[PDB]
């Protein structure tokens, strides 16, 4: 929903974005340009919505009044990243997005990369690789049927089979320097954007959640000077789009809650 | 009076139209791509001849010559954009290696057939000319439309088409009405 | 060509004479510079590609080796201080390599410096 | 020798002679089948063999035992559709004659 | 045993759907003189006529044809040994070029025959799907090449 | 004209089969043998002279 | 068609060691070396001979390129009874076993293969066939297995490699006899997918000529396969 | 040395999964182990893809045996769940095959990835 | 052996001709491989087909493991 208004933006699997006027119960426009399913969408007070194209790996910000669109692409390659260092997993798909500002937004990839973006720059301005860590390595007693333990260990191929967590959820409080990321790692991570808006750091973590964090929301109350924030995140045993993710031990279906207070 | 509006013929008759091998070539091409007449093949041949002659002139020129660099880069860019030339053959030599079949394969009729929206090239042409196919947000009713690399993924049924979610055509609702009565 | 090589050789000689009157020759950075020169000195595709037309690297290294040896001899002879074992210890491995080089002139320059260090 | 086929016995049975006739005139057996033109003569050495299927080929390409017969002829007798075609086709030719 | 040679899979009736750019061209001995005689370069002239890269070929028979000629035609021999010209080996005792070129084209439907000989040209034209190249007037001419 | 050329081409494809064999998807189902028969003394082999 | 229970009449092929099984549909069939079993599940034909029960195996052109050549009507096959054979690119016994039948007990077949996984089945199949000698090695280094291989009258190569001509030349020089046979199967898609099929054949034939092998035949394997041909040549050691 | 071999790098896996998704939309993709086995029997497989973390891995070691008999390129991807995502199915996929079709609209991409796989092997 | 039984399993190998042959074969045919002696035997047919795939499941593990174990067979 466009903030403080009745326009609704709907992203559909037919590679299109549809726009709606709830007060009028009618369709306004159909928006074209994504090459693959438009998995997530975000909106702020202005009409500048942003969307993410999943395997297309392109975050697009759309100017509805101007009928123009801006294309943003990561362009990150584990080759060059290793050489400048002299485990990095190539970006596979982008699945979450939330607009920190009308001039900034963040996106989460399936390789565990949380990237900060600016409208001026097409490439990312800052990136955080493997934000949620690496998935557990498969058990050796289950990888193969060979009796000898050394043979089964070889099938693990060391750390080559390891893969990173996916950023199932990502939400940023409007016009703030704090955003929350989620996965099935079993903990919610809260990040703080630097005041200069060219970097962000990990503010803290919340381990209460156990399961797939399908969506995250934040609600606040109290006086302007003293505010208490409540983080609500839907928790499920399976990913929202499909059942691909193997069962996570201890996962339960419920609504996670975390109340945080401000002091200084 | 008003200044003239320029015009130019888009095709040219071949040198010896009655060559048996040429007749068989035209037959095969029309059969594959569902072309209406020999004028389309002549048109594509004329365009290809112009492109290849320009490429020849540029190749004759010395390397690192400003005209060669500029004009060859422009021609390679255009040929890559239209999709005839691939990203990894960006040289004038591969431009001289192009054939008519590549340009035919980029036609919107052939693309509609390949992508599966139609069961045959002729069915693709019939769908195109009946205003069922949209390249992005625009309805295209011209089989000779050349599809760019980016536009390739956006070929779909038009919203107004009965196949694209609109109401059924006149025949369908007519039959439904008479059945109801 | 050989004639152009002689033209170059005269030019490099004139550069060497200039360095003799240059204050950088009095500084120790020049030995490092001479050190730098020494170590610096030491079908289907054709089926498509049109063709319309019917090794000086060793010479480059030899010329650079010649320039550095000539420069090194000039500096040590002009200023007695650098004519010491500690300063010229590192250039010994270059001298032995130069003694084997096919070019006689650079070998001649190698002999000139060795006589200076005898 | 390892590569030599058995000779047909002189005064050969009527069944084996006839099986050669069917192969000679196999073009006329089925209206919907045609064969490359060939002048077929009885080979000097030959033998009669029985096919053995793969056990995985049970449903697809096996003949049930009752329909298995000692000669290729009397199998064609088993086929009703083939018999019906012959009964008709012989009727017209006689009428024309 | 009888033989009826198969029809090459590259031919769609009289259309050779296999000869496509870049082309492979067989050079006959007389082609070189008329190339020199008209001041037409072999590679560029071929390349201008077909607007494509042309890879000339000279067989041993055609090469052996040139040496027997003598000093009068030294220039033709030198051009034939141009590095861009690839060589083909021969497995027939006769040094005759006519049977050599006719046999090669009868077998493999990839070659353009470059010749001005009336007798040889007539033989090739009967062979279906064989583009025939010759030099006339001021530059080369291709007869049975639909892509042009 | 388009319909006329359509019928002409598909007619041409049938003739090409008679002139020479043309690949038709390969094997479908169990190998039932050569339907049209094997010829003994016949070779379609193009010899080097 | 050729259902399990039907009967067929066997008779000798034009090439020695091969047979045809006529009927409603004919079958190219070779006499079995190890009766009572099938190596790739092929159909088999049982014949009663004075009584001993000899067994025949059906040769599938669609599975073996060599049989498709015989289907095409190849004039000369050096593969013959009592003839030593060097089978390169022996992926498995699908085609080697049939070749082992043709040579007969007196002849031998030298199976050469590189990859281990298909090699093992070659070993197991070869243990059933005494006349087959499996060589699980790279054909690119013939000197590796030079002891295991004597003179071979004919060399057959179905290796799907781009530069197969080099492999064929090295083996032929060391092993193939004077006037020996050379049979090759070429798939142009592996060698050069950029250029058409026929040109790839033209380039390959030229390479064989460069390697002192006189070509005697080429034959296209259509309808059994696309973009395939079999080239038959004789090796002139002294000079092409 | 490991049974699952060769294993495509992160970059190559990325290129592979793009092709698989495109084939899925064009109905050129066969998903699952037994389907891939059927295609190899038919000689219609362009190349096949297997997941290296298959649980257990010995389930998909028959397809390589079929491939090197049929000379069909093959390669392993690290993640089965990622492979499941590209195929467009709601469940993990441990094997998939690209059907051969000489008239497909994604002809060029398949040969691009094919050439890389043969180089890897 | 653990999934079905030693004697029945030994039969199925003999039908295939070798353990390697059985593993290479697809799931549907393995059901038809034992369809003569009712080795695996509308609801009844479903169990047979379901068991056939699992029988094909077990064969591959045994063939391509140098020292196969029974842990997977048990859970199977
Ligand atoms: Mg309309
Ligand atoms: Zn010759």
């Amino acid at each position: 929903f466009r903030k403080n208004s009745d326009q609704l933006y709907a992203s559909c699997a037919d590679f299109k974005i549809r726009t709606y006027s709830i007060n009028q119960f009618s369709q306004l426009e159909i928006l074209y340009g994504h090459h693959d399913i438009v998995e997530d969408i975000s909106a702020l007070a202005m009409e500048r919505c942003v969307t993410v194209g999943a395997r297309d790996r392109t975050a697009m910000l759309w100017k509805i009044p101007d009928e123009t669109r801006l294309t943003f692409r990561g362009g990150d390659e584990p080759q060059k990243l290793l050489r400048r260092w002299m485990l990095f997993f190539c970006e596979g798909s982008i699945d979450v997005v939330s607009m920190v500002d009308d001039f900034h937004f963040i996106t989460g990839s399936d390789n565990g990369n949380i990237c900060l973006w600016s409208l001026a720059k097409k490439k990312p301005i800052f990136t955080e690789r493997i934000a949620h860590g690496i998935l557990p390595e498969p058990s050796f007693n289950d990888i193969s049927g060979e009796t000898d333990e050394e043979l089964r260990k070889r099938q693990l191929q060391g750390k080559k089979l390891l893969q990173p967590f996916w950023i199932t959820s990502l939400y940023a409080i409007p016009y703030s320097n704090v955003f929350i990321s989620g996965s099935w790692s079993g903990s919610l991570k809260v990040w703080k954007i630097s005041d200069n808006l060219r970097s962000f750091e990990l503010l803290g973590e919340l381990s209460g959640a156990k399961g797939v964090v399908t969506k995250i929301q934040v609600v606040e109350s109290g006086k302007h000077g003293k505010e208490k924030f409540r983080i609500l995140a839907s928790i499920a045993k399976e990913h929202r789009l499909g059942r691909w993710i193997a069962n996570v031990s201890g996962a339960r279906n419920g609504i996670y809650s975390a109340v945080i207070d401000q002091t200084g | 009076p008003r200044a003239p509006r320029t015009y130019s013929k888009t095709y040219s008759t071949p040198k010896r139209p009655y060559e048996s091998s040429r007749l068989d070539a035209e037959l095969k091409l029309a059969g594959e791509f569902g072309l209406k007449n020999k004028k389309e093949i002549y048109r594509i041949s004329f365009q290809l001849s112009k492109i290849r002659r320009a490429a020849r002139d540029l190749l004759t020129r010395d390397e690192k010559d400003p005209k060669r660099l500029f004009e060859g880069n422009a021609l390679i860019r255009r040929l890559v954009r239209v999709g005839v030339l691939s990203e990894d053959k960006k040289k004038l030599d591969y431009v001289l290696a192009l054939k008519v079949e590549d340009f035919l394969e980029r036609r919107l009729q052939t693309q509609v057939y390949k992508l599966g929206l139609a069961k045959s090239v002729h069915h693709a042409r019939v769908l195109i000319t009946q205003r069922h196919i949209a390249v992005g947000k625009q309805i295209v009713n011209i089989p000779s439309f050349m599809v760019r690399l980016d536009s390739e993924k956006h070929i779909d049924f038009a919203p107004t088409s009965p196949f694209g979610g609109a109401r059924p055509g006149r025949v369908a609702r007519r039959n439904a009405a008479r059945k109801a009565e | 060509n050989l004639r152009n090589q002689n033209k170059l050789s005269e030019l490099l000689r004139r550069y060497l004479l200039g360095l003799n009157h240059n204050s950088d020759s009095e500084s120790e950075s020049i030995l490092k510079f001479c050190h730098q020169l020494f170590q610096e000195s030491e079908e289907k595709e054709d089926f498509f590609l049109v063709n319309l037309e019917s090794s000086n690297s060793l010479l480059l290294n030899s010329t650079l080796q010649k320039f550095a040896l000539d420069l090194l001899r000039n500096v040590i002879t002009r200023h007695r201080s650098f004519l010491t074992v500690s300063h010229l210890e590192g250039f010994i491995p270059f001298l032995r390599d130069s003694l084997l080089s096919e070019n006689e002139g650079v070998v001649i320059s190698t002999l000139r410096i060795l006589i200076t260090l005898i | 020798d390892w590569f030599t086929l058995p000779k047909p016995d002189d005064n050969m049975r009527r069944e084996v002679q006839r099986d050669l006739l069917l192969i000679k005139h196999r073009a006329a057996l089925d209206p919907k089948r045609h064969y490359k033109k060939q002048r077929w003569e009885v080979p000097e050495r030959f033998a009669i063999g029985t096919i053995i299927e793969d056990k995985s080929e049970f449903y697809s390409s096996r003949m049930n035992r009752k329909e298995r017969k000692s000669t290729i002829l009397e199998t064609l007798m088993g086929d009703e559709a083939s018999n019906k075609y012959f009964k008709r086709k012989y009727n017209e030719i006689q009428e024309k004659s | 045993t009888r033989n009826i040679p198969q029809v090459s899979s590259a031919l769609f009736f009289q259309y050779n759907q296999a000869i496509k750019p870049p082309y492979q061209v067989l050079i006959d001995t007389n082609f070189i003189n008329f190339s020199i005689q008209k001041k037409v370069d072999i590679v560029r002239g071929m390349m201008d006529c077909l607007l494509a890269k042309c890879n000339p070929l000279i067989t041993d028979c055609v090469m052996a044809e040139l040496e027997k000629l003598g000093p009068k035609y030294r220039i033709a021999l030198k051009l034939a040994r141009d590095p861009r010209i690839k060589r083909l080996s021969c497995s027939h005792k006769g040094t005759y070029a006519d049977d050599c070129l006719v046999h090669r084209v009868l077998q493999h439907k990839c070659y353009i025959v470059a010749t001005n000989d009336a007798g040889l040209k007539q033989r090739i034209r009967k062979i279906p799907g064989i583009p025939l190249m010759s030099v006339g007037g001021h530059a080369y001419v291709i007869e049975k090449l639909p892509d042009v | 004209s388009r319909v006329k050329k359509r019928k002409k081409y598909q007619k041409a494809q049938k003739k090409l089969k008679s002139v020479r064999a043309v690949y038709s998807g390969g094997q479908s189902g169990v190998y039932e043998g050569e339907k049209t028969g094997i010829k003994k003394g016949l070779t379609r082999s193009v010899k080097f002279k | 068609g050729a259902r399990g229970g039907a009967k067929v009449v066997i008779e000798p092929h034009r090439h020695a060691g091969v047979y045809i099984a006529r009927g409603k549909e004919d079958l190219l069939v070779t006499k079995n070396m190890a009766p009572g079993e099938s190596v790739y599940g092929e159909k088999r034909i049982s014949v009663e001979e004075p009584p001993t029960k000899v067994e025949y195996r059906v040769w599938n052109p669609f599975r073996s390129k060599l049989a498709a050549g015989i289907m095409g009507g190849l004039d000369e096959l050096f593969i013959a009874p009592g003839k030593k054979v060097l089978y390169l690119g022996a992926a498995s016994g699908t085609s080697v076993s049939h070749v082992s039948d043709v040579v007969g007990p007196e002849g031998v077949v030298y199976a050469v293969e590189f990859s281990h996984r298909p090699g093992r089945e070659l070993i197991s199949m070869a243990k059933k066939r005494p006349n087959i000698i499996p060589i699980i090695e790279d054909a690119r280094h013939p000197q590796k297995y030079r002891m295991l291989i004597g003179m071979v009258d004919c060399v057959f190569a179905d290796v799907a490699q781009p530069d197969q001509a080099r492999i064929i030349a090295l083996n032929s020089h060391m092993f193939l006899k004077d006037q020996g046979g050379v049979v090759i199967s070429i798939k142009a898609n592996c060698i050069d997918s950029t250029v058409d099929a026929e040109t790839v054949f033209a380039r390959e034939v030229q390479k064989l000529r460069e390697e002192r092998i006189k070509p005697l035949e080429q034959l296209t394997l259509e309808p059994y396969e696309r973009d395939h041909c079999i080239v038959v040549g004789r090796y002139m050691r002294s000079g092409l | 040395n490991p049974k699952a071999f060769p294993l495509a790098d992160a970059a190559l896996t990325q290129q592979i999964l793009d092709v698989v998704q495109q084939a899925a939309n064009l109905r050129q993709l066969k998903k699952g182990a037994n389907e891939a086995t059927k295609t190899l029997n038919r000689g219609i497989s362009e190349f096949i893809i297997m997941a290296a973390d298959c649980e257990p891995i010995e389930i998909l070691l028959h397809l390589p045996l079929l491939c090197e008999d049929k000379n069909v390129p093959y390669v392993f991807v690290p993640s089965r769940v990622a492979l499941g995502r590209a195929c467009g199915v709601s469940r993990p996929v441990i094997a998939a095959s690209i059907t051969t079709n000489d008239a497909s609209a994604i002809k060029t991409q398949i040969y691009a990835v094919k050439d890389k796989i043969e180089t890897l092997l | 052996s653990e999934l079905i039984g030693e004697v029945i399993g030994a039969r199925l190998i003999s039908h295939a001709g070798s353990l390697t042959n059985l593993s290479k074969q697809a799931a549907s045919t393995v059901q038809i491989l034992g369809a003569e002696k009712a080795l695996f035997r509308k609801n009844k047919g479903r169990i047979s087909r379901y068991l056939a795939n699992k029988c094909s499941m077990a064969s591959r593990i045994d063939n391509y493991s140098e020292e196969p174990s029974n842990v997977f067979g048990s859970v199977l």
